[PDB]
RNA sequence: UUACUUAUUCAAUGAAGCGGAGCUGGAAUUCAUUUUCCACGUUCUAGCAUUCAAGGUCCCAUUCGGGGCUGAUCCGGGUUG
RNA sequence: UUGUGACGGCCCGUGAAAAUCCACAGGAAGGAAUAGUUUUCAUGCCAGGUCGUACUGAUAACCGCAGCAGGUCUCCAAGGU
RNA sequence: AUGGGGAAGCUCCGUUUCAAAGGCCUGAUUUUAUGCAGGCCACCAUCGAAAGGGAAUCCGGUUAAGAUUCCGGAACCUGGA
């Protein structure tokens, strides 16, 4: 119950991973691959639009 | 010269000084005598049977107490009255309207000496 | 040098989280803040009739000050030196019999607004200032044409709180010199000359003249846009 | 005589709506600067039903521009919508389903839905499950847009005003006979006490106009003037024509 | 019939970006002096955006580091319709 | 019989809110060595007030003029047929 | 209730409304304090359930009549140091 929960370790509540006594081990492998993977194709959109912008 | 910068687009009312008060006469003049000292809290015992095997054996003395009074000023005033420590209070209305009050004392005192000290055996 | 980089943050349209803008031009005012400024705003779109709006024409700063600068030396008598000069006339009338007449007769500037409108039906006021603060703007709006009918020189000066000021109160709404000393008679009628050019002689003019009628920066602008494109051939 | 039902359902003592279940008033982003400047892109993290209402509601997250915060948006969910899909409001965003363009901003045919009647007043028109509202035409000189709304009505409204793109989930509903009183009393259960009616031909003639005689009639004409008043108004109030007509939308 | 806005009236927001003016390069009929608009960085994905902000100029006693300017244009205080 | 679990059916009906408690993101701030931090690990110390509490709950403790064949919400629920 | 607006008025509406609407973290911290050039924010009063939501107790014994309340034993929670 919740207030049962202030009466227990720390350890009990969580994970030991990222985001762990708060979202599921798949759920933050998504996010991660996601995060990279987007932030990865805003470095390739950038350097097209600066090389387009050259080439204009 | 320029204007305070505002970075918030609200007003608050501003933070005045609050001042103490300081009154020219005092409100009352003479401050009540405690309203609630040993002699009030604990008005006398209950001598009834029950009682008495609660004193004899259970080593609980048996109050009536002022219906105002807790537990923390019923077991103050057993305390500066008799001279005891006490180990628990539990109180009760009863169904004539008054505060009955089972105290018990410490495995060092005993009940039933301290009600022949105080008058009922 | 190596350690640090460069994050600019893009504040675009849905990029970066704003950064603290100087957001006073959208207080949301208190209500008498607001009443305050519309008030103002009110006053100045309205069309006034000439008798509003014949003030608002205060004299400029420099002979403002000089004016001041001649009354302060015309300042009354203050509780200190009152006091004093009652006790002193009081010795005076114990020691000498002195009908009264021992205190030498003060030359202050005349405050008080029926007692300086007094001084003006009787002729007594060489010079008068009128305040363009009156909080009831009826207290004074007659007092231009009372001192043209009566061929004294008034003046509208800025500040009710700086008559207070001259007079030793909080706010006088007028002033009055009817005495001067001769040694600055010249000094007052070098004044009461530009003081008349300004304001006296101009008097029918400023009867005749209509006075608000603007409009806000964005009205003024929509017009502005429209009388271009209209024009515009 | 005595105070009709009509009449007794404007103090709402027995007769408002039972709001209990329901999930938000469903109302468009506040126009504040970037759905009028450019675009803002939002998420649509659930689609819920609405009780007592048939379409279904969409609760989308966006980023407060000002201030680091999150905030959930309820709208009315458009056929297509799905959880996970990026919604875009504004000016500056692009004709597909589920955007929040101005109407100014969209091309005449467009599809709208949850457009708003003033710009700013976060969506008054087309808002009923499967109802749309159709863009006929532009004035862009004190810039009026033409639309037709779902009654057949021509409307001019400011091209400021805001609308979805798209036709509003959970149509056809009304197509599904209820077959049974137990339908109707579960569907008015939580919208409001309106059901069942009595017919007023039923009643005493204490109770409505319509009500006594010998037999179950109305007596007088059923058609009711305009300029009548509470307690006369209960028939067919200020009717052009009657009868069963062969027509069609004529819009 | 129609114009003004300030009375009155309606609506929204935690009154946040209104009106106008412009660092900037051009798509681009300029008679040698730009009317417009865009450059004023967001659209394949259920990620993340916050600590007077990093950087960049100027300065310091320089001790938990900072202080102006700029990043983040200026003007009008009509919150906006 | 009760509780629980994984499921399946129904709806133009999809079947409260809030207090409260915890967690995560972030990284402000602080921290060495005969001693710092950890009171989300274990042990140890103190206190926990006020009011109700008996009994009936019905063919006699309630309402119906009553010790009235009426009315008045609910839990447990053995063997055989 | 308040702010505000009606009503001759008893009072009516209204509950975040055209309001300048507060409490909450750590330093200041005994030349003076709980001031303040420390900092964070910006809820709409309140009442409303002894069947809704909720911090924590069980067994044995004990009375003429109370007991998950007393006693014996064995625990748990909350708040403090």
């Amino acid at each position: 119950r919740p207030r049962q929960y202030a009466t227990v370790s720390k350890t009990h509540k969580t994970v030991s991973r990222a985001y762990g006594g708060s979202r599921c081990a798949n759920c933050v492998k998504e996010r991660i691959i996601r995060a990279f993977l987007i932030e990865e194709q805003k470095i390739v959109k950038k350097v097209v639009k600066e090389q387009t912008e050259a080439a204009k | 010269k320029a204007l305070k910068v505002r970075t918030s687009a609200t007003f608050r009312l501003p933070k005045t000084l609050k001042l103490a008060r300081a009154p020219k006469y005092a409100s009352k003049a003479v401050p009540h005598y405690n309203r609630l000292d040993s002699y009030k809290v604990i008005e006398q015992p209950i001598t009834s049977e029950t009682a008495m095997k609660k004193v004899e054996d259970g080593n609980i003395l048996v109050f009536q107490v002022s219906m105002k009074a807790n537990k923390y000023q019923i077991k103050k005033a057993v305390k500066e009255l008799y001279e005891v420590d006490v180990l628990k209070v539990n109180t009760l209305v009863r169904p004539n309207g008054t505060k009955k009050a089972y105290v018990r004392l410490t495995a060092d005192y005993d009940a039933l000496d301290i009600a022949n000290r105080i008058g009922y055996i | 040098n190596p350690l640090t980089h460069s994050t600019p943050k893009n504040f675009g349209i849905g990029q970066a989280v704003q950064p603290k803008r100087n957001l006073s031009r959208y207080v949301k005012w208190p209500e008498y803040v607001r009443v305050q400024r519309q008030k103002k705003i009110l006053s100045i779109r309205l069309k006034v009739p000439p008798t509003i709006a014949q003030f608002q024409y205060t004299l400029d700063r420099n002979t403002a000050a000089e004016t001041f600068k001649l009354f302060n030396k015309y300042r009354p008598e203050t509780a200190a030196e009152k006091k004093e000069r009652l006790t002193k006339e009081a010795a005076a009338v114990a020691e000498g019999k002195s009908k009264q007449d021992a205190s030498p007769k003060p030359y202050a500037v005349k405050y008080g607004l029926n007692h300086v409108v007094a001084l003006i039906e009787n002729k007594k006021a060489k010079l008068v200032l009128i305040a363009n603060d009156v909080d009831p703007i009826e207290l004074v709006v007659f007092l231009p044409a009372l001192c043209k009918k009566m061929g004294v020189p008034y003046a509208i000066v800025k500040g009710k709180a700086r008559l207070g000021t001259l007079v030793n109160q909080k706010t006088s709404a007028v002033a009055a010199l009817t005495e001067v000393r001769a040694e600055d008679e010249a000094a007052l009628a070098k004044l009461v000359s530009t003081i008349d050019a300004n304001f006296a002689d101009k008097y029918d003019e400023v009867k005749k003249h209509w006075g608000g009628g603007i409009l806000g920066n964005k009205a003024q602008a929509k017009m502005d846009k429209r009388a271009k494109n209209s024009d515009s051939a | 005589g005595r105070v009709i039902r009509n009449q007794r359902k404007g103090a709402g003592s027995i007769f408002t709506s039972h709001t209990r279940l329901r999930q938000g008033a469903a109302k468009l982003r506040t126009l504040d600067y970037a759905e009028r400047h450019g675009y803002i892109r939002g998420i649509v993290k659930q689609i819920v039903h609405d009780s007592g209402r048939g379409a279904p509601l969409a609760k989308v997250v966006f980023r407060d521009p000002y201030k680091y915060r999150l905030r959930e948006e309820i709208f009315i969910a458009n056929e297509g919508v799905h959880t996970g899909q990026f919604i875009y409001a504004g000016k500056k965003a692009s004709l597909n389903v589920g955007n929040v363009l101005p109407l100014g901003s969209v091309p005449e045919g467009t599809i709208v839905s949850n457009v708003e009647e003033k710009p700013g007043d976060r969506g008054a028109l087309a808002r009923a499950s499967g109802n749309y509202v159709i863009i006929i035409g532009h004035n862009p000189d004190e810039n009026k847009t033409r639309v037709r709304l779902p009654s057949g009505a021509k409307k001019v409204i400011s091209s400021d005003a805001r609308g979805v793109i798209g036709v509003i989930a959970g149509g056809g509903r009304v197509d599904k006979p209820l077959l049974k009183a137990g339908r109707a009393f579960h569907k008015y259960r939580l919208k409001r006490n309106s059901w069942p009616k009595t017919r007023g031909v039923a009643m005493n003639p204490v109770d409505h106009p319509h009500g006594g005689g010998n037999h179950q009639h109305i007596g007088k004409a059923s058609t009711i003037s305009r300029g009548a008043v509470s307690g006369q108004k209960a028939g067919l109030i200020a009717a052009r024509r009657t009868g069963l007509l062969r027509g069609s939308q004529k819009t």
